[PDB]
RNA sequence: AACGAUAAAAGAAGUGAGAAUCUUCUUCGCCGUAAGGACAAGGGUUCCUGGGGAAGGGUCGUCCGCCCAGGGAAAGUCGGGACCUAAGGUGAGGCCGAACGGCGCAGCCGAUGGACAGCAGGUCAAGAUUCCUGCACCGAUCAUGUGGAGUGAUGGAGGGACGCAUUACGCUAUCCAAUGCCAAGCUAUGGCUAUGCUGGUUGGUACGCUCAAGGGCGAUCGGGUCAGAAAAUCUACCGGUCACAUGCCUCAGACGUAUCGGGAGCUUCCUCGGAAGCGAAGUUGGAAACGCGACGGUGCCAAGAAAAGCUUCUAAACGUUGAAACAUGAUUGCCCGUACCGCAAACCGACACAGGUGUCCGAGUGUCAAUGCACUAAGGCGCGCGAGAGAACCCUCGUUAAGGAACUUUGCAAUCUCACCCCGUAACUUCGGAAGAAGGGGUCCCCACGCUUCGCGUGGGGCGCAGUGAAUAGGCCCAGGCGACUGUUUACCAAAAUCACAGCACUCUGCCAACACGAACAGUGGACGUAUAGGGUGUGACGCCUGCCCGGUGCCGGAA
RNA sequence: GAAACGAUGACUGAAUCCGCGCGGACCACCGCGCAAGGCUAAAUACUCCCAGUGACCGAUAGCGCAUAGUACCGUGAGGG
């Protein structure tokens, strides 16, 4: 759903359950010491910061209600608050589906139903899960987005082959945590936008071109009227594939990244 | 026309102090050097 | 000690006009503090003290020569006592 | 040549060796969302008093922000510190590093923010929630009486706690009207004889059964231990019983009574002009905030500091007999700032400079509204050369016959147009716009009747060349080129067709990610993000759309 | 360079007195020395300061200064 009408826009978001509710500042921040080392990125509206918990594990075979799904900025991801039977409140991202009031049980031997947040090796193959586990302990890197989420493959000893995201599949082994469902914000993508400014209300200042600048700021700067040589970055490298992981670890844990 | 000087105190002395060059080498350097210089008078007092 | 602590009487239209509803202005020493004014104006002319203020003060000019001057640089205390009265025998200025 | 804005002066009186320039008087003109007033910065005695006259002052000077001397600055309650914390700074241990040194958890520093006890007046030549007077308030120690028992941590909790837009109700600040009151006197010019004219018309505290919008409020019994390290009577949850109208709670503010103030003026000595005394009434009606009642209501996405004081709970400890708490006097109250300038002759501009400088207050009349515009209160000011002349030329203006763009690179410049109400309004459109299209009418005064109010409607009458009668005040249209658009840019010759822009595409990156800062197997940014994400690159709203060629260059893939 | 010898950053890693290193690729011979432990006056350099002296200055000279790092310029280093 979006709104739509005349007056210069394009579509904003809509949402339910509203709380304004307990965690830590955060503060914006570009630079780094010196010369700005992540690019652009100076604008932006006072976001405040929700302690959100990937790792769900030492409320491991306690059951839980959801009190609400409420909206964060720095996200992308409906959240809903989370009340345990031991009386603490935490905060766990929203998948798809995932009612207001539900329950969700955590630890290992919970059911592979919504939410229930539990180990590969008791999740049939082929279920769809987001914020994957990446090494047991800590929490979930893996699809912590919108509408973002990954589908469990036979698996080999303690291993398992997940198909992530990006398409690639991935060797992680089924120590590891992950919760059921995908985690939908509905569909976050096909925000309009609108304007600028509204580019503006959080990342900041985009794409400056090269090739508007001068020799001496880019590659691309320099020369009469627009135009192109080269093709490359801050430095000579390019836009096009240059394979930039390093031979490693993790890529033998990889088996056909392929895109 | 605002021009290029705008008093100040507190810049005035947290740039350019004797705690400031205090804070550093370079800056205790400068210390010695103006001592040398004769009595020059410093830059705090200033 | 005690018999320090005050340099001189603020002498002037202000404090000896002042001096007959009772109240009594010094220079004391810029380094010293309210209840050490009081502590010191009792016990050298052994009266109660109330009502206390200070002040301090700038100096700052040249007589003549390249030199232009210094400073002098003084704190100025005012002290209101009791319904006993009447410092010293310069009560009557 | 110039003497620093075309806001403007004149006379008299005075002082003096000397006056266009200093003082006093009386007029004039100028500002008045300031050219008035209050702070913060910054500046340092520039303040006040008494002298002075070299130089500073664009002339003059008896004068000054100049020179000399002397005084002036007063705080438990205002602002800061002995309180807290943000970014940042620092940082024992700790992590790195040819040296110097770079990082960094806790902790500490750091107001631009949180917390926190006073108000009304009086006056030095010069100070003022600072002194004085009136009543008041906060904490701290002690003393008397009650009580006659628990107190409550470097620890938990709750709380402090936070956005933008828009908006209902009740006020007050505050302003207006009057045949309300009060007070002073006159009046003439033709009139008025008060119904005229002028001025003032309440501030604090306390009490009070008076009027009062608005504001926010649940409570205990209890269950689980897996929750807040443990604890806990506390907090979260879960469950049970009493919260559908109520209604406990609170008074902004008004009203009353009293009290302390103040109040126009009047008195009185006048030492060249102040000082002391005395003290009138406070009415009805209307307007009203960005302030107050409040942490109100509603909507919105871009989702709106922290920490301490504060409240609640125990651990430890001391005591449970002298506790905590209350109020009753008493005692106690440290440090710093506090003058004066402060949209400017005192700050930054080399200068007494047409420049710049953050916040707050900023009256009245007329004007749909207003901080606009004219005039004007209070207040402040006539800009530190001056006097004549009325040539050329120049600058800034007013009017102009006939003509009307013939000027000229170009209608450059300068006119015209100009507010408000009504009628009316095109191609084209992305259906919003184009549009204030274009165009036409109205506008003042009096009287009558009507409505819903500052007023308006209708009718009639009137006056001038003219009635947004002065000031503020769009000329319009048809076609194209470029970029869609708001916006941004060459401080000091370029504002654009440049840059950015939502949208689109290619590509990179699987998380100690790619990428980037960097002596550095330190740290950090990417990001407390995780492929609907992040980097890079190019195009550049939206609409249809995007062809042929990979030989060379690159990039991806391959193995004999 | 025909590059010995000393010196380390990486990696290897010995002998020991009929033993060991050197003698400028290297070998034999002949000589010279005994590393991988330490300390150590004197002759040597300099002039903030003090003394004496001068075919050195004498007020645009001589230090920048017949005293001033002051006045003055600058946000500052700095200049003067
Ligand atoms: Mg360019
Ligand atoms: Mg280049
Ligand atoms: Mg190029
Ligand atoms: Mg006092
Ligand atoms: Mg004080
Ligand atoms: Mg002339
Ligand atoms: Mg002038
Ligand atoms: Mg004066
Ligand atoms: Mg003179
Ligand atoms: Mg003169
Ligand atoms: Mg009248
Ligand atoms: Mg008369
Ligand atoms: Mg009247
Ligand atoms: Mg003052
Ligand atoms: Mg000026
Ligand atoms: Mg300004
Ligand atoms: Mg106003
Ligand atoms: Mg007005
Ligand atoms: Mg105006
Ligand atoms: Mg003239
Ligand atoms: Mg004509
Ligand atoms: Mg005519
Ligand atoms: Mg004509
Ligand atoms: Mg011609
Ligand atoms: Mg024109
Ligand atoms: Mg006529
Ligand atoms: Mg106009
Ligand atoms: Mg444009
Ligand atoms: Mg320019
Ligand atoms: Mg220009
Ligand atoms: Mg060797
Ligand atoms: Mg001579
Ligand atoms: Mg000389």
């Amino acid at each position: 759903r979006q709104m739509t009408t005349a007056d210069f826009s394009g579509l904003t978001k809509k949402r339910p359950e509203k709380a304004l509710t307990e965690a830590l500042p955060k503060t914006g921040g570009r630079n780094n010491r010196g010369r700005i080392t992540s690019r652009f990125i100076g604008g932006g509206h006072k976001r405040l910061y929700r302690i959100i918990d990937f790792k769900r594990r030492d409320k491991s075979g306690v059951n839980a209600k959801v009190a609400a799904i409420e909206y964060d900025p720095n996200r992308s991801a409906r959240i809903a608050l989370l009340h345990y039977a031991d009386g603490e409140k935490r905060y766990i991202l929203a998948p798809e589906g995932l009612t207001v009031g539900a329950t969700v049980n955590a630890g290992p031997e919970a059911e592979p139903k919504l939410g229930n947040a539990l180990p590969l090796r008791f999740v049939p193959v082929g279920a769809v899960v987001h914020a994957l586990e990446l090494v047991p302990g800590k929490g979930a890197q893996l699809a912590r987005s919108a509408g973002t989420s990954v589908q469990v493959q036979g698996k080999e000893s303690d291993y398992v082959i997940v198909r992530l995201p990006s398409g690639e599949l991935r060797r992680v082994h089924s120590e590891c945590y992950a919760t059921i469902g995908a985690v939908g914000n509905a569909e976050h993508k096909n925000i309009v936008l609108g304007k600028a400014g509204r580019s503006r209300w959080l990342g900041r200042k985009p794409h400056q071109r090269g090739s508007a600048m001068n020799p001496v700021d880019h590659p691309h700067g320099g020369g009469e009227g627009r135009t192109g040589a080269g093709r490359v970055p801050v430095t000579p490298w390019g836009k096009p594939t240059k394979g930039l992981k390093t031979r490693r670890k993790r890529k033998t844990s990889d088996r056909f990244i392929v895109t | 026309m605002k021009r290029t000087y705008q008093p100040n105190n507190r810049k005035r002395a947290k740039t350019h102090g004797f705690r400031a060059r205090m804070k550093t080498k370079s800056g205790r350097n400068i210390l010695a050097r103006r001592r040398a210089k004769g009595r020059h008078q410093l830059t705090v007092s200033d | 000690s005690h018999y320090d602590i005050l340099q001189a009487p603020v002498i002037s239209e202000k404090a000896y006009s002042a001096m007959e509803r009772g109240v009594y202005s010094f220079w004391v020493s810029p380094k010293a503090t309210k209840t050490e004014i009081k502590d010191a104006i009792q016990q050298a002319f052994g009266v109660r003290v109330i009502g206390i203020s200070t002040m301090n003060v700038p100096g700052k000019r040249k007589r003549v020569g390249r030199f232009i001057g210094q400073r002098n640089d003084r704190k100025k205390a005012i002290v209101r006592l009791a319904e006993g009265q009447s410092i010293e025998a310069l009560a009557g200025q």
